[PDB]
């Protein structure tokens, strides 16, 4: 356990309204 | 269950309990061996993230409103624009995160329903 991952592959998940 | 499940807080692992009792709602990530535990309100959450379906990797987020309406220097010309603050929550199971992100969904999707 070093380095086994990936937060570049990270997505959004489906949310009501949009205030963004 | 689905207001429950075990996730990975800044290189720990811990649970992450929903609490779908309260308004709004509120997640809390607790180390499993009790070391220290992380509140969330999914109200303040800016916004849930969540690794996709496509992607075998099995993590959970959730994005905190920041104050970036600011951006400006302190006098030396340099640059604060407060960043922001987010939960990462690392699951190792596909089926807690599936459990878990419709949880949290499930409930902010109330907080704009009931915008």
């Amino acid at each position: 356990d070093l380095e086994v991952l990936s937060e570049e592959l990270f997505e959004d998940v489906p949310t009501k309204s949009q205030i963004s | 269950p689905s207001h429950s499940g075990a996730a990975i807080f800044e290189k720990v692992s811990g649970i992450i309990a929903i609490n779908e009792d309260v308004s709004p709602a509120e997640l809390t990530w607790r180390s499993t061996d009790g070391d220290k535990v992380h509140t969330v309100v999914l109200s303040t959450i800016d916004k849930l993230q969540a690794t996709p379906a496509s992607s075998e990797k099995m993590m959970l987020r959730l994005i905190g409103k920041v104050d970036e309406s600011k951006k400006r220097k302190d006098n030396e010309g340099n640059e604060v624009v407060p960043k922001p603050q987010r939960h990462m929550f690392s699951f190792n199971n596909r089926t807690v995160m599936d459990n878990i992100k419709m949880t949290l969904q499930q409930i902010i999707s109330r907080y704009k329903d009931a915008d």
